[PDB]
């Protein structure tokens, strides 16, 4: 008899005794929609909140998308905003922020979209840059078009995607500057607005399971 | 709709084969910068009227294609151009984008400084922001604008399109040089016909142009 | 995040009695190695401040010699012989031992 | 790996559901809940179809944690039979009611139950009506000291309880707001606490 | 031996600014130079010092980003470029090497 | 051809007809609607759906939808038939969950700027194989609009909006 | 043979670590290292690349020698969890953090725990600074095994006071990159400081070189 | 005599097979770099204690080594180092060349500069000069000079030879890190046997480094 | 029902569901003690009663040239487990956590003069349970090497087997020392000791 | 507006110096600014200006290699940084925008 028995542990397995043998439970029945890991969750677009104001907890729809209007000069920046879903900011309000609380370690490669919602006759273009981490917002947008960026169009695609390469566990920072000016007709209106989506790749993973 | 993407950057095209080939000959030879260069985008207004760009004087700053290579600084390099204006379907007007090898600017302007205490002395360099023209008749030369159609050009007429991409080849006597002396052509962008709108829309419609070194030589 | 507090705003002065302005922290304020750390600067209204004692107790080309001061541990103290008009001012705390260098909160030298 | 985040790991580790105290009627009827302490649920309510049973374990001391050789009985009703409702009623000797018998000084009881739903799983989520909740019960248990006169020793205990073999069927989202009842997912009207924290400036690194 | 400084300035929300700390005498190389901030009406703050030698520059979290302190060793200079200004950034700041030997007299900054 | 699958199961077996309903109105500070099913059909068994959600809206107005199905969607206090029903506080939609995860529902999203028809085939989804009608409902359909309407004055200020339900096999 | 002087038998035996008193706030949060006691510290720093998991031991009884049933619970926090701070604190039921309950009269308990490094091995010596440049100082890496927290079950006050003391093998060793060893005796737990006025010498001394 | 050239400098080097792999295990994997980075020249005197660098940060001012790759800092490499003492047939002494895995100098110098306002911090990243050792026999850390040899090392005897070359692999518990912060071993020379000269000849023996590595990758 | 402290078994583990990191190849891994006791380690045979204070000069002896031919210069025993010079060396150390050791050892010897010295030295070793000898002429008839250092600079003796009185190692004059004019005067000589493959130990137990 | 600039400074051959020159006032990126010389007993001699807009700098020929002009837009400067001192480079120099305007006083240095 080693030592080490008559001990409860918490998270040990076992074949315990069943209370009610002659039992037999309900057969199960093929309903759809099973879930087997828990990542097949993180790879769906979740709406992100950029627009997190200090002014929009009176009413908080408008947190949802941030706006871009004929009132801005050309090459100034738009948004911006860490990518690191396990702090506090923007990323809470995405499903891959909410689950990344349950889970100590994570590590692999993200991807943001964007999806442009202003009307058919309005035209210009958007620089999504971003930087990798341990270096340092941009000054201007000559120097954020050296690093890795893509440039949105609005008159072509309404929606464009951007691959975050790697995270782990200073991080990146996304920025979206004006390329050009916002060009509407006359009727058309004013202002649009510009909504975010966050999803993970296939080799997101991770590990050391805790509580929130 | 066509993402054309090479090394790092990423630009959205048409499915347009509207490329005019400078002269009928491709950039032929004997990593980090193939890559789209996108210059500061132009507000065209109402009654503005031309701008220029110098080449390869406009990769200087930005970028590091005219890094000394502190080995020698033999270069040898051809382009692709790129200009679009993004305009809606109530406005009008037409550009004419064409590159004029050789060009040579005899206006002078007064430049940044002086006191009448020492001739007032000329840029040829505009860089990054280009310059705008003083008499467009004339194009700052007496060559007339008429003729510019001789040189290799695309028009960009908004009613119908709104692309125009050249490629220009090496053309020079010698096979290398010293690069900061020399500019080998200028890109022109002229408003041949003015723009118009009725009142209340936007003022001012876009340009951009993009860049692109069809590898750059150094050996 | 460390936090000094002073003995609160003034400490009504006249020509010639003892102060004892004092200072209080949150942990202690000793390194690894043997020397504490902890600094005492005055300001003149209208010129830059400047250093009063040197480590814990010592003093630096500062005449008078009525500044004295005194402690360990968690607590610090200035006792003043006599004060005359010159030494009217601002005073404050200044600690070394964590990262954050932290400046006290600056109490007042007044005349009743 | 991928095996970590899989939903065998995301239920296993066991916790405690409830506390029981029994100080100097002499029983208690501690029903089945899931729904109980506030962790488990939001992490339960991330799907709407699960199917599991449970295992459980009872430690019992003195309120000082004292142990004192004195024994006991947690009798375990089914769905559909009748809860006991005196020290002394009728339920306690009835055989279809399983029950163990185990001394105070000795290791903790360990007890597995199968899920007994009459569907095929369970539901924490119901639209209609049987009231807008569904009929889910796993039975209660029932704890009380054995004997006749009252035994002179108060006791404490706790329940922990694992879940094992879970499968879940359609997935949904999380809770943000605060809980205000057991069974309803009821919120508060006037004051909405939105998800994230806030900045000042949208500009703002 | 004293650290003589620019002139005051007059700015706008979103510029960058940088003021200058002349040393004299003494060698610009040997002492740490820190950097300390006073707002209107309230306690002196610390920003963060330069080690001359390699370049080892650390701030108070606070300011971690905003702030870049340089040294120049030709016409011994110390730097402290701010970046980003908001409301809040209106102060006098000064120029010290280690605390007691010398400060500089203050620099005001406007923002409004 | 954007057809988009429930769980990717087609509904299988072992009336037919287009119930067009009641068309509503998008106001400039409407909220959303939402209709649960069984019971919309109820007042105009195994079942399957398909819903059919379209605005025919001009080239000059803005806006943007998300249309999302969600089953044993339970509401916080408050069976609507035929109108629906407005929600109360959109954020929340009324059971807390946030609108920013409803996406990992199936989901369809209606930009004005480029598409007007979003179609979704749902299968039944239900722990026994057969239930009454009257008093369970199976899922939601909901409607929100994320990004509000906005027009310049003199156009029409109300775009409407229409579903269409057709049953699969009942 | 040559088996008695591998790797394996040379950190084999069982050596105890800690002794913790809990006299009559309740409880104890003993952090965890190999470090300690300074036998051992010499004999690990023979390589400057470990990797082991360890297997613990925990005997209990009162100080004066003698037994009394007390249900005592020694929860076990992984890295990143966060620690109690009360006796009735919030982490004392959570889930993530396993824990055994075992009598005082019982055999002593037994708990292995799998070595939990985000890299592949432990290192003794680190060269930088926590922290792309350096950011704050310090000469300490990051790995660590947890804390172990020690506490009566209950409500009230125990009316005993309880000692213990920690037992812990090491297993399935594997070394890397050998180094010299240590002759200046140790002046604290994290850094290999040294007295620096006098030195003491390696060796004992003689009178002539040219003695027996 | 043998001009081992790689790339763009050229050495001279014995035809002495004496070169001495750590560990057994040569540098492998998975363009202006490979060259011979040369260090400045120490200077042996009669009574100097002994020097020492840290590496790779010995390479990140000088050169670009550590030159930010604006894609990501992810680097592995391995070095070639290379340690000789010009000396006459007059002179005698005896060096220990070697190179100690993850060193960690407990011993604390006051640095540039502090007036006790704060406590005095230490530098341990010599860089290019390097920097003298302050207590020999303990090697600035508690080990014993007498066991240095357990690690891979070379001796510089100068009644024999005046070379002495190690090829030292990447040793690290990640494949890759963030190279300021980390340092990776530390090269040490340590005059074991003094110096001796008869009086009239040279005072000062010189010391030359010369660092090559071996495919730093960037991928 | 014993916790024995030496036993081995299957214990239950704490985190069931935690996989831990892979490994990854890094140079170097040592499988045996005996792969760090067969290095040479500097030995420490100048341990006089002067040298706590400046301990550097404590790794080597010296030769000069005022010493005559034929007289003994320095001499030590042969026990990597007692006190003395073998304190020094990784040997010496890794004995003192073990009982019983036996096999067989060698001491190299590495000269560090100029290149213009010349002369001999003979290096003699006494087997146990012997004597000391009294002058050369009895030390050469043991078993003994005769190291020139005009030709090679490093020599090295074996000592046939130590056990658990041991041998006794001593250095000769053999010829004086001989320099040209110009070089150096004194020269010290840097000894080295490491044991060959038949070393083992067979005990545990601590410091 | 003056042009306000450094102190004296003394020297040995071989070195490298730098002279400041304040701007005040008016923009620094609009006027050239001009470097002369004056060897003691010697008529005025010119160096070279700077064009702060693109940095045109151009110099005499007799100083090609020896000078260096910057121009720092953020401070208003303008050093002349001289290189490989003779015997010959003792005098007084003066930074002015164009030539009217304003100069600015003399710097001397000297290389014994």
């Amino acid at each position: 008899l080693k030592p080490g028995t008559n001990q409860f542990l918490t998270t040990d397995d076992g074949v315990s005794a069943p209370i009610l043998p002659g039992f037999h439970p309900t057969p199960p029945i093929h309903i759809p929609g099973e879930v087997h890991n828990l990542l097949e969750i993180c790879r769906v677009e979740t709406i992100l909140e950029v627009n997190n104001l200090k002014t929009n907890e009176t009413t908080p729809m408008q947190r949802l998308c941030f706006p871009v209007s004929v009132q801005s000069k050309t090459g100034e920046l738009c948004a911006a905003f860490r990518a690191d879903p396990g702090r506090d900011g923007p990323w809470q309000s995405t499903i891959l922020g909410q689950l990344c609380r349950y889970y100590t370690q994570w590590s692999g490669s993200l991807e943001v979209t964007f999806m442009f919602a202003g009307s058919f006759m309005a035209t210009g273009k958007m620089l999504i840059a971003y930087t990798p981490p341990g270096g340092n917002v941009p000054a201007d947008r000559i120097t954020a078009m050296l690093g890795t960026h893509v440039i949105w169009d609005f008159g072509l695609q309404s929606s464009v995607t951007l691959v975050v390469p790697w995270i782990s566990n200073t991080t990146g920072i996304i920025t979206i500057w004006y390329q050009t000016n916002y060009v509407v007709p006359i009727g058309a209106p004013t202002t649009a607005y510009i909504v975010a989506l966050a999803a993970a790749q296939d080799n997101f993973t991770m590990k050391l399971c805790k509580d929130t | 709709v066509a993402q054309l993407t090479i090394g790092n950057s990423t630009i959205t095209t048409q499915e347009a084969a509207n490329i005019v080939i400078a002269y009928g000959e491709w950039p032929e030879y004997c990593v980090s910068v193939n890559r789209f260069f996108t210059l500061d985008t132009k507000s065209w207004a109402k009654d503005s009227k031309g701008w220029y760009w110098k080449f390869p004087d406009v990769l200087t700053e930005v970028g590091v294609f005219g890094q000394n290579a502190q080995f020698h600084y033999l270069y040898r390099s051809g382009f692709c151009v790129h200009v679009q204006c993004n305009a809606s379907k109530f406005h009008q007007g037409a550009l004419l984008v064409a590159v004029l090898p050789e060009y040579v600017l005899g206006t002078i302007a007064g430049g940044t400084g002086n006191e009448n205490s020492h001739p007032p002395y000329a840029t040829t360099q505009p860089g990054q922001v280009g310059a705008v023209l003083t008499h467009p008749y004339v194009l700052d030369a007496g060559i007339p604008l008429s003729q510019l159609t001789v040189c290799p050009h695309q028009w960009i007429n908004l009613r119908t399109n709104n692309c125009a991409t050249i490629i220009v080849p090496y053309m020079n006597t010698v096979p290398f040089d010293s690069a900061l002396n020399h500019c080998n052509f200028g890109l022109l962008v002229i408003p041949v016909v003015p723009l118009d709108f009725n009142a209340g829309a936007t003022s001012e419609i876009p340009i951009t142009v993009t860049i692109a070194p069809m590898c750059a030589e150094f050996a | 995040a460390v936090v000094m507090t002073q003995t609160p705003l003034s400490l009504p002065v006249t020509l010639g009695q003892p102060a004892s302005i004092s200072c209080k922290s949150s942990q202690s304020l000793l390194y690894s190695d043997g020397k504490t750390y902890v600094n005492w600067f005055q300001q003149r209204p209208g010129q830059s401040p400047k250093r009063l004692i040197y480590l814990v107790s010592r003093l630096d080309s500062g005449v008078p010699d009525r500044f004295s001061g005194s402690g360990s541990g968690t607590d610090f103290t200035l006792k003043i012989s006599r004060v005359e008009a010159e030494d009217l001012g601002v005073y404050y705390c200044w600690q070394g031992t964590h990262l954050p260098y932290t400046f006290g909160q600056g109490t007042k030298l007044e005349i009743k | 790996s991928t095996q970590e985040t899989a939903i065998g790991n995301f239920f296993s580790r066991a916790g405690l559901v409830s506390i029981i105290t029994m100080p100097t009627d002499g029983y208690v009827n501690w029903d089945i809940d899931l729904m109980g302490y506030a962790q488990l649920r939001r992490k339960c309510e991330l799907f709407t179809y699960m199917r599991f049973d449970a295992e459980f374990t009872f430690v019992v001391a003195k309120p000082n944690g004292v142990l004192v050789p004195q024994l006991l009985q947690y009798m375990y009703v089914p769905p559909g039979a009748p809860k006991p409702t005196s020290r002394d009623s009728f339920a306690w000797q009835t055989a279809t009611n399983p029950s163990v018998f185990v001394k105070m000084t000795d290791p903790p009881a360990q007890v597995s139950v199968p899920f007994m739903s009459p569907a095929s799983a369970y539901q924490w989520f119901y639209d209609g009506y049987p009231g807008q909740c569904p009929n889910n019960m796993m039975g209660t248990f029932s704890i009380r000291t054995v004997g006749t006169e009252k035994s002179p020793h108060s006791i404490t205990l706790r329940v922990y309880m694992r879940i094992k073999h879970v499968r879940a069927w359609i997935p949904r989202p999380l809770r943000n707001q605060p809980y205000l009842f057991k069974t309803n997912p009821n919120y508060k009207g006037n004051d909405i606490k939105c998800t994230s924290t806030s900045r000042d400036k949208i500009t703002t690194l | 031996v004293q650290l003589v400084q620019s002139g005051a300035e007059v700015k706008k929300p979103g510029a960058s600014v940088k003021v200058s700390c002349k040393a004299s005498g003494f060698n610009i190389k040997d002492f740490y130079i820190h950097w300390v901030r006073q707002r209107p009406g309230q306690g002196l703050e610390w920003i963060g010092w330069i080690d001359p030698k390699v370049g080892n520059t650390m701030f108070d979290p606070k300011f971690q980003g905003k702030a870049r302190i340089t040294v120049d060793a030709s016409i011994s200079t110390a730097y402290l470029e701010l970046s980003r200004l908001r409301s809040d950034d209106t102060a006098v700041y000064y120029c010290s090497r280690g605390a007691a030997a010398y400060w500089g007299q203050g620099t005001l900054v406007t923002v409004s």
